[PDB]
């Protein structure tokens, strides 16, 4: 019951889960042969974790996930590589040709060619479940098949499955480790298509997560391990609710009820803490107060923008490890005397609270300390409408020369296509700001 | 109230399916015009490059009716 | 998985063929027998962009060599790496073009092209996934220029949906004194335009002035050039053959460098440039005039997209660092309305003989400056229809050359309304 089936799609979406799932395995003390000795019920069970394991007669825990690829070396390392065992061979996924940084080819002249059997793949998990909630779907905006692909695959699954609900997790692109030009244009475009299909969607700005790799772990230039180890640990700290059960645990279902008062303002904003190396870690006691406290410094946000600058319409705090009742009513009393969290008028401004009392878990050779206790905070800030601002703007000046246009119009879409989805994401931004307005 | 319990539920029930057939259509619709499209564009391309053949096979014709003269 | 198909056309392209095999042969641990002889996998990871691979484990070059006369491959066979080759993969006539594009291109290469076309359908079909076809060729003879040019339409036809790329040697008064080169070439770019994905222009006018002015060599040899040019080859295509993010195939290469289809002509550039350095230096000198294979200069122009490769041990921080520095201190040569235009890629593994080096594909808008040189040169002769009954003796129309003269020019404006134009 209550299952929850993960796609990863394009080479982000796929190292991302690759970053996950190995984190998820140490979490529950799954072997990377995928047996669980923890656990005594064989071939099945209901336990918090079999909403992302199933389980097989022979002990086998099994990830309920597909990674699909239009190009196959990416999950072929995957094939090949320590957690080979933990996927059956159907639940990877690829072409041989990738979308080529192109959205079109994403989503239409390679994508059309194996979305069947995609879906096919998801029917197989999704048959497996007693209860199944709906869909996680991890996803680059940049490339052409994180773009498209995801676009592609949105609407087939609510065709297929209706309303359940599908979340995302869309990495949104930096200049440090882009690898086209075209980004704006694959962003823009998936982000329209998608918008109706998606109930809830966390951007990951990479260059937010390379900024806190360089300033917070020293790392002088991260790499897309270095930056995927840090974003598993903030999609785990959300995805935890669902894993875990204890007293004071809240649902992630619960948190989305406060985050979205419309159905297009949808884009919670993640901030986590505490992200410090072991050297810094080291006789250094990171009380609830201080990784509360972190949360309201921008610094530490997984997008780029200043909530100071916006109004919140909710605010959500996802404890994870040694952490109390007492002192998280006592930070948080704290933060509302010393910093101005400014609500919309139309809002309540008491912040909703989950506490899981699994510590947080680091994979063998990485850069974060290993501590007591983490917290990711969730808010729905006008502010996060900067990110598509910025977008917007790269989009706006090469859709006006129309550069590079011509190699989305040879693969059979139209310019009006773009403007139409321009014009989706300058009402998105109007949205944004018309949410942020006192009330008469 | 009983009436209008059933009335929310078929409600509920019609908006869901709703949902599906435009999402359904829409795609069939964009996944059509995007064929046609990309396949114009290639035949465009192909007429082009076979002009090209046959302005080839005029040159030719041209060389063999100068040659004799 | 994703191979390309070379094909080496006429003396030029075979010349610089040979060489461009030679050495990414050596640099992947191929001896000239086929046999890998390496110290890294790095070497094997994507061997197949290039190689077929042959029962005893033998690489063979997925390479077809053309010519309408024997000699220069000929010279290929009984070369250093002349036995990699596939025996029936050299196809050659015996008339030869004359120098005479019209010959290479509607008569004797006309008559040939279907016994290349057989080979290329052969090493296409065997092809897990086809990304494109790779042409070297110059553009002032007549097989190279002529029939490679002819090449690229019948394939085109066959291969509509693959990437379509040439190394393109331009002529130069310096380096040859045949006078009806300008011909050749504006009637070969008048085909390049409208048929190749991206055309790397290799300028013997600049790889005479580099050999000449930097390396002081008083009397450049044709081999000194060509030195230029498989150095040149060997740089732009790391991000192909070794593992890697960026531009890492055809398609992908040229959606990062491609804003407008007819605008897809590359200036190539190379660092250190030398015969008998910090990431500072390497980048200064890539971007320099001075190591440009094509002679233009870029503070003539604006740059549409940049691509930067570096190989070798170094800090990528340092090269992230130096690359920003760059863009920022000469921000007004690089367009405004193409956001993050520049893109940079760092490969491990040095070329022969150097610790570190960079290599530059550039599309600027001053690469007019190439255009209008051969444009010059071309109307010269044609104002006083000079040298014309070469062309028209083998069927040709005045038409034809008015219309690659009228293409070719309109290249030039193209260029200029995007050097010109401004984001507000
Ligand atoms: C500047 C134009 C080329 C570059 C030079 C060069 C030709 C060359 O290198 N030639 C003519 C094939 C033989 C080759 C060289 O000969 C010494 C061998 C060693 C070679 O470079 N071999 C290389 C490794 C080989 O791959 C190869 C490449 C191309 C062709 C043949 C062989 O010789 C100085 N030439 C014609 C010249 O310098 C001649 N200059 C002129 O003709 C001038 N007008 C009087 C202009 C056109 C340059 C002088 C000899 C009078
Ligand atoms: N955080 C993170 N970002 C990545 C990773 N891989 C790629 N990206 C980003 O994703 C964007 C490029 O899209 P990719 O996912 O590589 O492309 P793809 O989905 O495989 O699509 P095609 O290759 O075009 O078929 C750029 O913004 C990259 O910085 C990763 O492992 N982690
Ligand atoms: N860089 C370089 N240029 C060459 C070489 N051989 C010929 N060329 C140039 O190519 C042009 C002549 O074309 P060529 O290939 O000799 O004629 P083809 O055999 O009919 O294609 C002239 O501009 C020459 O300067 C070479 O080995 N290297
Ligand atoms: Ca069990
Ligand atoms: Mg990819
Ligand atoms: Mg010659």
């Amino acid at each position: 019951m209550r299952e929850c089936i993960s796609i990863h799609v394009g080479q982000a979406g796929v190292q991302i889960g690759n970053a996950c799932w190995e984190l998820y395995c140490l979490e529950h003390g799954i072997q990377p042969d995928g047996q669980m000795p923890s656990d005594k019920t064989i071939g099945g069970g209901d336990d918090s974790f079999n909403t992302f394991f199933s389980e097989t007669g022979a002990g086998k825990h099994v990830p309920r996930a597909v990674f699909v690829d239009l190009e196959p070396t990416v999950i072929d390392e995957v094939r090949t590589g320590t957690y080979r065992q933990l996927f059956h061979p159907e639940q990877l996924i690829t072409g041989k040709e990738d979308a080529a940084n192109n959205y079109a080819r994403g989503h239409y002249t390679i994508g059309k060619e194996i979305i069947d059997l995609v879906l096919d793949r998801i029917r197989k998990l999704a048959d497996q479940c007693t209860g199944l909630q709906g869909f996680l779907v991890f996803h680059s905006f940049g490339g052409g098949t994180g773009s498209g692909f995801t676009s592609l695959l949105m609407e087939r699954l609510s065709v297929d499955y209706g309303k359940k609900s599908k979340l995302e997790f869309s990495i949104y692109p930096a200049p440090q480790v882009s690898t086209a030009v075209v980004e704006p244009y694959n962003s823009i475009l998936t982000t329209h298509t998608t918008l109706e299909h998606s109930d809830c969607a966390f951007m990951v700005d990479n260059e937010a997560i390379y900024d806190i790799c360089r300033r917070n772990l020293d790392i002088e230039r991260p790499t897309y391990t270095n930056l995927n180890r840090l974003i598993s640990q903030i999609v785990s700290s959300i995805t935890a609710s669902l894993r875990f059960d204890g007293a004071l645990n809240v649902d992630l279902t619960e948190f989305q009820t406060n985050l979205v008062p419309y159905p297009r303002i949808h884009f919670p904003l993640a901030t986590y803490a505490p992200v410090i190396s072991a050297e810094k870690a080291y006789h250094e006691q990171l009380s609830v107060a201080e990784i509360t406290n972190a949360c309201f410094e921008p610094a530490n946000q997984m997008v780029k923008c200043d909530p100071r600058h916006g109004k919140y319409m909710a605010c959500c705090l996802l404890y994870r490890g040694d952490v109390v009742p007492k002192d998280v009513n006592a930070a948080i009393a704290t933060i509302k005397t010393k910093r101005s969290i400014q609500f919309v008028d139309w809002c309540p401004t008491g912040f909703k609270v989950g506490i899981n009392y699994q510590p947080p878990t680091v994979v063998p050779g990485g850069d974060l300390a290993k501590v007591q206790r983490a917290v990711c905070m969730l808010s729905n800030t006008t502010a996060i409408a900067e990110a598509w601002a910025r977008l917007d703007h790269k989009f706006d000046l090469m859709y006006a020369k129309r550069a590079f246009v011509h190699w989305y119009v040879g693969e059979g879409m139209e310019e009006g296509e773009f403007s139409e989805a321009r014009e989706d994401m300058a009402a998105l931004e109007k949205d944004y700001e018309e949410v942020g307005v006192d009330s008469v | 109230k009983r009436e209008h319990e059933r009335e929310v539920i078929q409600k509920a029930i019609e908006e869901n399916n709703n949902f599906i057939k435009m999402a359904k259509e829409k795609l069939a619709q964009k996944m059509e015009s995007n064929k046609e499209n990309r396949e114009a564009h290639l035949a465009a391309m192909l007429e082009r490059l076979q002009e090209k053949d046959k302005h080839a096979e005029e040159v030719r014709k041209n060389k063999e009716l100068k040659e004799e003269a | 998985m994703r191979e390309i198909v070379h094909i080496q056309a006429g003396q030029c392209g075979n010349q610089i063929g040979a060489k461009f095999w030679e050495v990414i042969s050596d640099e992947h641990g191929i001896d000239p027998t086929g046999s890998y002889h390496g110290d890294s996998d790095l070497q094997l990871e994507r061997i197949n962009v290039y190689y077929n691979e042959a029962t005893g484990n033998k690489y063979v070059p997925r390479a077809i060599l053309v010519d309408l006369e024997p000699g220069t491959m000929d010279s290929v066979r009984s070369g250093p790496f002349g036995q990699i080759f596939r025996p029936d993969n050299f196809v050659f006539g015996q008339s030869g073009a004359g120098n005479n594009w019209a010959k290479g291109h509607y008569t004797e290469g006309a008559e040939l092209v279907d016994s290349v076309l057989d080979v290329v359908r052969k090493e296409s079909e065997s092809c897990d996934c086809l990304q494109g076809f790779q042409l070297t060729h110059s553009l002032g003879g007549g097989t190279g220029s002529g029939m490679g040019t002819l090449l690229i339409s019948k394939i085109r036809e066959e291969y509509p949906d693959r990437i379509m790329n040439t190394f393109s040697v331009m002529p130069s008064p310096k380096v040859s004194d045949t006078v009806v080169e300008p011909y050749n070439a504006t009637l070969s770019v008048h085909q390049l335009v409208e048929n190749t994905d991206e055309t790397y222009c290799i300028d013997n006018e600049a790889l005479y002035d580099i050999c000449f002015r930097t390396l002081k060599l008083t009397t450049p040899t044709y081999g000194d050039l060509n030195h230029l040019v498989s150095a040149t080859m060997s740089g732009v295509t790391t991000c192909l053959r070794f593992p890697g993010q960026l531009n890492a195939d055809l398609r992908k290469l040229a959606v990062n460098m491609v804003p407008f289809p007819r605008l897809h002509f590359f200036m190539p550039g190379f660092a250190p440039l030398t015969s008998r350095l910090t990431v500072p230096e390497l980048t200064q000198q890539m971007f320099d005039s001075k190591n440009m294979m094509a002679a233009c200069d870029p503070r003539h122009g604006r740059y549409l997209t940049v691509a930067a490769i570096f190989r070798g041990r170094m800090s990528m921080k340092e090269v992230d660092e130096q690359m920003l520095n760059v863009q920022n201190k000469n921000s007004s040569y690089f367009v405004e309305w193409i956001p993050n235009n520049v893109k940079t890629a760092v490969c491990d593994i040095p070329p022969r003989g150097l610790k570190m080096s960079a290599t530059f594909i550039g599309n600027s808008t001053a690469i007019q400056e190439l255009f209008k040189r051969i444009s010059e040169q071309f109307t010269a002769m044609f104002r006083r229809k000079a040298f014309l009954h070469w062309y028209t003796g083998e069927g040709m129309d005045e038409m034809e050359f008015t219309e690659a003269e009228s293409n070719m020019n309109d290249l030039v404006s193209e260029y200029q309304q995007y050097q010109d134009a401004t984001a507000d």
